[PDB]
């Protein structure tokens, strides 16, 4: 959610790209997507994520003994204008009912 | 795809006097099963009325159409009506009964 | 050595994803990218409504050879039991969902029936169809896969 | 102003006219049609 | 008191009926005519104009579905061809934006003078505080103060 209110900054103020803090990492594909539903899988996110960019693999956290979702995601794109795509776009969305987060890593 | 703000009834003003409930169900009665309709007696609220349909999306394309369409010489005002205001008139009671039907016939 | 692992993975479709895709329940045959109305693809064909080209439906009920209404077809619309199904029908047979009927663009503003795989089918001319793709429709055809209570007729308005 | 009351109600006659030339002719259409439907019945009967 | 917390515990009850239901399987969830008694203020008639007309209103449903795949158009003649209307007129009574109708409609009508009527009437004077001039709603404002 306070994402959001610092891309309003950044556009507001005339920031101008590369100063972006997307330019922060550089270093990183992995995205971080908390606030998942549980009955989400892996084709799933991989269907709803490959649409930015191509994911190579994602770990998605699920409890060892329960074999359930804990709630998130990890995953890693082809791309990284992909992940600043994916930060930058798909975030406060709406799945299930419920509003996923993203962010780097 | 709606703005939250309009509701399943509808204020609609500028009537005669005269005006019959026929043309009122058969005119209003194309977008949907009406709920019901009331129409003011009383000396202030007469030439006016609220229409409550089944489903919201009736009353939408409704005002979409209805939008100052037109009875004999007059185009009618159409607005989405409001909520609560003067309610407490009356009570929110008469739930024990009914809650204890559901609690009974489907035991849940 | 018979189960490593007790739960593994999916890689599968999540029943909210295509459940909130498309809801009336959820319901299946999403309208294609082609489809359109008739009326206004007959305002670029430029017709009023006395030139115009619009699909009446015409019913006869199996037994009996007529009207129980007159329904008219100017995108699509959803062909089941009866509450979701837009063209409800009263026929026991009809899986909640049995059919439906998209006008699509093809070259035109064209009528297509399409199966939706109802568990007995649906005869074309007393003759069936199978399932999952769209069959164009000509004038006068017939709709009622043997369960049938009833027909159907299609007519361009026209004379 | 009794050109336009005259040419008015003239206008209107000539309305009713054309109106009550109209229905008919909806009808004939109609009745055309469930003809033509009538007859693809019974061709799909036998 | 005591009937105030009353309805907070139906309230929560009816929220685990419907949310049991679910589980056993919003606003546009079908209403009773007490409940239909509730929105609406006083002075209003509910109104059958026939038994017919009210089956139609029964079928429209099936026939919003059914008419609506049916024949239908719309056409105009020509021809020559009064005009009532309501501003809210006395002597100015600054403007109403086309909503706010609903709340002020009973100062448009022009009858006058003839108890606690008459005070809701006055108390219009609310709609000069709200919308006109800098020196009506200062005026408005003392004026609704000492009273």
């Amino acid at each position: 959610k306070l994402i959001n209110e610092l891309n309003e900054r950044e556009v507001q103020l005339g920031v101008a790209d590369k100063v972006s803090w997307h330019s922060e990492y550089k270093d990183s594909a992995w995205i971080f997507l908390g606030g998942l539903p549980y009955e989400l899988t892996e084709g799933d996110i991989i269907c709803v994520f490959s649409q930015y960019g191509e994911i190579v693999n994602i770990n998605l956290v699920r409890d060892k003994k329960t074999g359930k979702s804990k709630g998130f995601c990890f995953l890693c794109y082809e791309d990284q204008r992909s992940t600043i795509l994916a930060v930058d776009n798909f975030n406060g969305i709406k799945i299930k009912g419920r509003t996923i987060r993203v962010d780097h890593v | 795809r709606l703005p939250p703000e309009v509701n399943r009834i509808l204020y609609i003003r500028n009537l005669p006097y005269k005006i019959t409930a026929e043309e009122m169900y058969d005119i209003f009665g194309k977008y949907g099963p009406i709920r019901q309709i009331r129409v003011g007696n009383t000396p202030e609220t007469r030439g006016t009325a609220y229409v409550v349909y089944e489903d919201i999306f009736d009353a939408k394309n409704a005002c979409d159409h209805l939008s100052g369409f037109n009875v004999c010489n007059r185009y009618l005002v159409v607005l989405y009506y409001n909520a609560n205001r003067a309610f407490q008139k009356m009570d929110t009671k008469k739930k024990e009964e009914q809650l204890k039907l559901l609690k009974e016939k489907y035991g849940i | 050595n018979l189960q490593a692992q007790e739960e593994e993975r999916e890689f599968y479709n999540a029943r909210r994803r295509e459940h909130r895709q498309r809801n009336d329940p959820g319901g299946n045959n999403k309208e294609k990218e082609v489809p359109a109305k008739e009326k206004p693809s007959f305002e670029l064909s430029g017709a009023l409504l006395e030139d115009t080209n619009t699909f009446r439906g015409v019913v006869i009920k199996y037994s009996e050879p007529k009207r129980w209404r007159l329904y008219p077809f100017k995108s699509a619309y959803l062909l089941g039991r009866h509450p979701i199904d837009h063209p409800s029908c009263s026929k026991q047979h009809a899986v909640f969902q049995y059919r439906l009927v998209e006008y699509t663009r093809a070259d035109r503003v064209k009528p297509y029936i399409i199966d939706l795989g109802s568990g007995n089918g649906t005869f074309l001319n007393n003759k069936r169809i199978e399932p999952q793709r769209y069959y164009e429709l000509k004038e006068k055809d017939v709709l009622k896969e043997i369960d049938d209570e009833d027909e159907e007729e299609e007519e361009e308005v026209s004379d | 102003y009794i050109a336009d009351r005259k040419a008015r109600e003239a206008v209107e006659m000539r309305a009713q006219v054309e109106r009550k030339m109209a229905q008919k002719e909806k009808e004939k259409h109609e009745e055309k049609l469930r003809e033509m439907a009538q007859k693809a019945r019974e061709r799909r009967a036998g | 008191a005591e009937t105030p917390r009353t309805d907070r515990g139906g309230d929560s009850i009816g929220e685990t009926p419907t949310p049991g239901a679910s589980k056993r399987k919003e606003r546009n969830r079908p209403l009773s005519d007490e409940e239909l008694d509730a929105m609406f203020p006083e002075g209003y008639k509910v109104l059958p104009p026939p038994a017919g007309y009210v089956p139609i209103r029964t079928p429209a449903r099936k026939l919003t579905a059914t008419p609506t795949p049916l024949g239908g158009m719309t056409g105009f003649h020509m021809q020559t061809e009064m005009k009532s209307v309501n501003d809210q007129p006395s002597g100015n009574l600054p403007f109403l934006k086309p909503d706010d109708i609903q709340y002020f409609d009973k100062l448009l009508v022009d009858v006058d003078e003839s108890e606690e009527q008459k005070e809701r009437k006055i108390m219009k004077l609310l709609l000069k505080i709200k919308n006109g001039t800098p020196p009506m709603r200062k005026a408005a404002l003392r004026q609704i103060t000492d009273k």
